[PDB]
């Protein structure tokens, strides 16, 4: 038992001081969900970009198709790119017709 | 790097990087150590986050090896955030009312305007609070909305805890009768967290006599020194030890 | 990109490519991600800041800008000047950065060299500020009659 | 709107401006209501023949009032050899971008012809050009759907 409670111990360190530990993924997850959010309001500023080049070709401007809420915070902004490539091609199947 | 004060608010957006070096799995928890943060004003230069921020943007080389004229107090700054951090994990508190207990520290019986603490008898209250909102159960979400805002009431904190609504209505009445310290007022009875512990305080004592809280009052009231004015009759020890 | 960023706009002062994409303590792991936002802080501000622009031909001729040109600073007709500066080999006709001369490099000795001063030229009271105060060369194309 | 005057602007006194309205250019009649109510303009091209001196080229710029739901840029253009030209060195359909004044109705606005360095009294070099000019020719093309 004096064994296995060195051999838990080199577990735990071995967790502790290898590269993919848990302080790695906090700094990732940390990094990356700023990176994220910062590109949201990049890309949702093309999808109005896109909206304007759709609301002058045809002459409309009640006609919306990029809504709010495609950043979920409460979910971590997830399925954001998902919402807004749907509404992507809402303008396009609209274009088309 | 590249932050405009004005677009942006300082602390939101310096939170998930905090996280990311803090070992936190929130930014909201981040957001709540730096607002925590710049209440204590910790370390020997009182050190608020947009001090911190002016010795990043002016002082700090990064990967440089040298001394800064200030860069001890830019240190015990990052000690106490990595302190708030483990309190945070170590009390169990949750997520939402961690930002209760930093933005409104009256609401967990500290005084009016004052800096919360990290204090053990503040520490030993956080963990009787989490061991609190876990004893509710699925219903601690509602109770805890109720109290974060001030609609909390006796029927619906009795539902969560699985007691009679009129249990917590007669220890909410005997507690507002005595003199505690601080009082218990018909306005922060279920608002403030000093006048939850102490209702049920009046619960738990019933609950070991099997009385209800008047016959607990009744035996407060057979004290010797506070009824020096009002004798107790030789009837009123005979009902209560009935 | 970010130097044709800084050229097609006016602007060196305008930096979006800043260090520590690579942390070099987490391997350099999400440095694309980092340079993939940096990338889009350059394409919207450039959407941002494109304009349609005043396209605008203007034709030059050297002969009237070496007539055309004030007395302290020898005005010459180019179509005399050349006939003897390359008659002889040691001419120099006119003065200034619209002078008409040869080479004073090695190579350069035996070329006839005419320079013109864009200042000289006086392109920018063409239009009125108000259209526009960045006013850049498209294209120069030669003609020699 | 159909006025021709001198600009009001600051740096535009030296400037003859010619002023047409759509409305009453009457476009919308040309073609029967039933083929298409919404009719936009998809290209301006300026003709102006006149005198002009080989090697020495006029200098206008076609604007538009509004400014409203244009692109940036997309609301004015220059002429620099008036010969049926667009404002563009190249002209291109098939590019991405929108053209100048490309999507502005047909029955509203008011378009105007500006000539910079117009008056003869206060020096310009627009001066003897316009005197020689006869009329001012825009090929407008449309979009009727």
């Amino acid at each position: 038992l004096k064994t296995q409670q060195e051999q838990t111990q080199s577990q735990l360190a071995f967790l502790q001081r290898k590269f993919s530990n848990q302080a790695l993924y906090n700094w990732l997850r940390g990094r990356l969900a700023a990176i994220y959010f910062q590109f949201y309001d990049l890309a949702v500023a093309r999808c109005l970009m896109a909206e304007q080049a759709y609301r002058w070709e045809l002459n409309d401007d009640s006609a919306r198709f990029i809504k709010p809420g495609a950043w979920q915070g409460t979910y971590a902004g997830l399925l954001a790119g998902e919402t807004l490539m749907l509404s992507l091609a809402q303008m396009e199947d609209a274009h088309l017709k | 790097q590249g932050f405009d004060k004005d677009k942006a608010d300082l602390l939101h957006v310096m939170a998930p990087y905090i996280a990311a070096t803090l070992q936190l799995s929130s930014e909201n928890v981040a957001h709540s150590v730096l607002l925590w943060a710049d209440k204590l004003q910790p370390g020997d230069g009182a050190m608020t986050a947009e001090k911190f921020w002016d010795w990043l943007n002016t002082k700090y080389t990064p990967g440089s090896s040298e001394a800064v004229e200030t860069q001890e107090h830019i240190v015990q700054y990052c000690q106490a955030l990595a302190q708030l951090e483990m309190v945070y994990h170590s009390t169990g508190i949750n997520e939402n009312a961690f930002r209760l207990f930093v933005t409104k520290p009256e609401m967990f019986g500290a005084a009016t305007g004052a800096a919360p603490a990290h204090d053990a008898l503040s520490l030993i209250m956080l963990t009787r609070f989490a061991d609190w909102v876990n004893a509710l159960g699925e219903k601690a979400s509602s109770v805890l909305a109720a109290f974060e805002a001030n609609s909390l009431t006796a029927e619906q904190l009795a539902d969560a805890m699985n007691l009679d609504a009129n249990l917590l209505l007669q220890a909410s009445i005997q507690a507002q009768n005595h003199q505690h310290l601080p009082p218990v007022t018909p306005e922060n009875a279920f608002s403030c967290w000093t006048s939850i512990n102490t209702i049920l305080q009046w619960v738990n004592v019933a609950q070991q006599l099997n009385v209800a809280p008047q016959g607990v009052s009744a035996l407060v009231g057979l004290d010797y020194i506070q009824s020096m004015k009002e004798t107790p009759t030789y009837a009123q020890w005979e009902n209560a030890a009935g | 990109a970010e130097q044709a960023y800084r050229w097609e706009l006016n602007d060196d002062s305008a930096r979006f490519i800043k260090p520590g994409a690579w942390q070099g303590t987490y391997a350099g792991l999400l440095a694309g991600e980092t340079l993939m936002l940096s990338l889009a802080q350059m394409e919207d501000a450039h959407l941002k800041r494109d304009k349609r622009a005043l396209e605008v031909e203007r034709t030059v001729s050297l002969a009237e800008v070496y007539a055309g040109l004030p007395k302290d600073n020898g005005p010459f007709s180019l179509a005399q000047e050349i006939d003897k500066l390359v008659s002889q080999g040691s001419g120099s006709a006119g003065s200034g950065n619209n002078n008409l001369a040869f080479g004073a490099g090695t190579d350069t000795k035996t070329s006839l060299q005419a320079s013109v001063s864009f200042a000289d030229l006086k392109i920018r009271e063409d239009y009125p500020a108000s259209l526009g105060k960045i006013r850049r060369i498209k294209q120069i194309s030669v003609t020699l009659p | 709107n159909n006025n021709l005057a001198f600009g009001a602007g600051t740096d535009t006194k030296t400037s003859l401006q010619a002023s047409v309205s759509f409305a009453d250019l009457k476009i919308r009649e040309d073609y029967p209501a039933s083929l298409g109510k919404i009719r936009r303009i998809k290209q301006i091209s300026v003709t102006l023949p006149a005198l002009l001196g080989p090697y020495q080229d006029v200098q206008a710029i076609l604007s538009y009032g509004d400014k409203a739901g244009l692109a940036n840029g997309c609301e004015a253009l220059a002429v620099s050899h008036g010969m049926n030209d667009s404002g563009q060195f190249q002209l291109d359909f098939n590019d991405g971008k929108f053209l100048p004044f490309e999507g502005i109705a047909i029955d509203q606005g008011t378009l105007t012809l500006s000539f910079p360095n117009a008056s003869m009294p206060e020096k310009g070099k627009q001066a003897t050009m316009l005197k020689t000019l006869n009329d001012i020719i825009l090929h407008i093309r449309y979009t009727i759907k």
